[PDB]
This record gives structure tokens, C-alpha cells and sequence, in this order.
């Protein structure tokens, strides 16, 4: 788990709310859409989760 | 939040710092009760004896 | 945090602060300021800077005007100290004063 | 009166309250407020009520501004009550602040 609670959480919160991907929709539109649905400005922490461990998660992994 | 930013005083007093002389107030407000108290007691007191 | 333990110092005077007094002083002052220590000492040492925690700090408008209250107001008035400290002193990460 | 003792509390943040620190409030503020109280206690037994002393009373600009001083700033703050208890209390008669 990740907390968001001080300056340097809201810092972090930030930088997981800026990470986007843009996916192009059936009608060829770009939709931006952010990695972290989960966090927003209310969110006061996360997880991340890995069942096999989270060095076989591809995000820690490389 | 804004303790993370900040630190807060909430007065949470109803005002109390405004009345001057609170311990004279409330010594005076202590009596008035007692005396009304006692006058109607002395009173039944002395209906019944 | 809700530090709200307290002893009643009803009927001390200045002519009458004695070892109950002291007792009292150390638990709503001394000793409150030392938890506070105590918990940033375990959030410092596992690295939880991300956590500061809230402090409801339970102070009083009573600085004499009561009286009679022995050091009781002392001791309320030793803790508004605090809010200078959490700017002076290297523990805001940890904690924050309400 | 001129009870200008006091003891150095340099270097002391927040984490390092120590014995020290105790002895250096119990001397600036606690036993202060005794010396004060002994005194009252002779002249109220002795009926000297047309000597009140003055208590030249060493309070500080320093309310945590310097910062790593332990509770020298706590001690003096807490000495600021005095001017509050001379009205509330009933030793007037036989001290003064100053």
C-alpha cells in the first residue's frame, strides 16, 4: 500500500493521477485514459497486488 | 487536510471569553439560586412546625 | 490522537500545589508531549513519512479565570506550545496539531 | 526577589526530553512557583500585609523561536500565568509582579 497522506503523499497521489494511456476507440477517436482509475484527489492511499509476488509483475518486473 | 498544511485551533468555547469576570459571575448566579432555594424551604419549615 | 485524560485539581490554590499537582501536570502535559515522541519515534524508524498523523489536542479557554484549578491551566496552556513546534522541530512529517 | 537561576537546555529537540530537560523546568518554573509560595506563606503567618515584595520575574521572547532549547520556552511561558494569578488569587497582598 501506497499512502497519500502528507505533502510528499500528495506529491505521489499526483504523479499516479498523471500517468494516462490513449487508447483509439472502434470509431478511431483517441480516448486518454489514466493508469490509476483507482487514485483520484479523494484518495488517501492504494495497493498494489501480485498473487505469484510482485516481481512477476510486469510494472516491477522491468 | 488543512492540518497537513497548517496547524488548526478550533475554538470551540460558545463564547465564554467574552464575559468579564466569569468566577464573580458564577459566585453571584451560585448565591441567587441558594437564596430563593432557602427563603421557600424556611418558609415550608415553618408551616410545618 | 485524542489525548483527553485528565484529573480533577478542584480547590488548589497557589498555596496549595502538591503532589497530586505534579501528578496531574505530568499527565495532561509531560507525559502527552513524551506519547507524541514515543509515536513518532516508531514512524521515523519504519519510515511512514506518508502518514502524519492528527493530534485533536484538547486545550482549554480556562488560562486562570476559573481558579482555584491548580496547575491545570498551566498545563493547557504548555500544550498551545506545540503548534510553534510543529513548524521548529523535525516531526511535522509525522504528526500535524489540531 | 530575583530568581534568576536557570539551567542550559541547548541541543534538546522534541525526541531528546531527558532528565535534564525535567530538572531545568523543575527549577525555572515548578520550584520557582515555590520559592513564591514559601515566601507567602512566612509573611501571611507573620501579618506583614503592608509589605507585599516585588518579583522582578524572568520571562523570554523566546516562545520556541530559537528552536532545540528542551522547555526552556515551556518554563517561561508557564511564569506568564503569574500575572493572571495575582488577580485571581490571594497572595496580592503580599507580592507584586514586575
Amino acid at each position: 500500500t501506497i499512502h497519500f497522506g502528507g505533502p510528499l503523499g500528495k506529491k505521489i497521489r499526483a504523479n499516479y493521477m498523471a500517468m494516462t494511456f490513449e487508447t483509439v476507440a472502434a470509431d478511431g477517436s483517441i480516448k486518454s485514459e489514466r493508469i490509476f482509475k483507482d487514485i483520484d484527489e479523494n484518495t488517501t492511499s492504494y495497493t498494489f497486488r501480485s498473487p505469484n509476488g510482485l516481481l512477476s509483475a510486469t510494472q516491477f518486473t522491468q | 487536510d488543512l492540518c497537513q498544511n497548517e496547524p488548526v485551533c478550533a475554538d470551540l468555547n460558545g463564547g465564554l471569553q467574552f464575559i468579564p469576570n466569569l468566577n464573580e459571575l458564577m459566585t453571584r448566579e451560585r448565591k441567587n439560586l441558594t437564596e430563593t432555594s432557602e427563603i421557600r424551604q424556611a418558609v415550608t419549615k415553618e408551616t410545618a412546625a | 490522537i485524542v489525548p483527553f485524560a485528565a484529573i480533577s485539581e478542584q480547590g488548589r490554590q497557589i498555596d496549595g500545589i502538591d503532589s497530586k499537582s505534579e501528578l496531574a501536570h505530568r499527565i495532561m502535559l509531560t507525559n502527552l508531549i513524551r506519547l507524541l515522541g514515543a509515536v513518532k519515534t516508531q514512524k521515523a524508524s519504519r519510515g511512514y513519512e506518508t502518514r502524519p498523523a492528527q493530534v485533536i489536542l484538547p486545550l482549554s479557554p480556562n488560562h486562570g479565570t476559573f481558579g482555584s484549578d491548580g496547575l491545570y491551566s498551566e498545563s493547557k496552556l504548555g500544550l498551545e506550545t506545540l503548534f510553534n513546534r510543529w513548524e521548529s522541530e523535525n516531526w511535522s512529517n509525522y504528526l500535524t496539531i489540531c
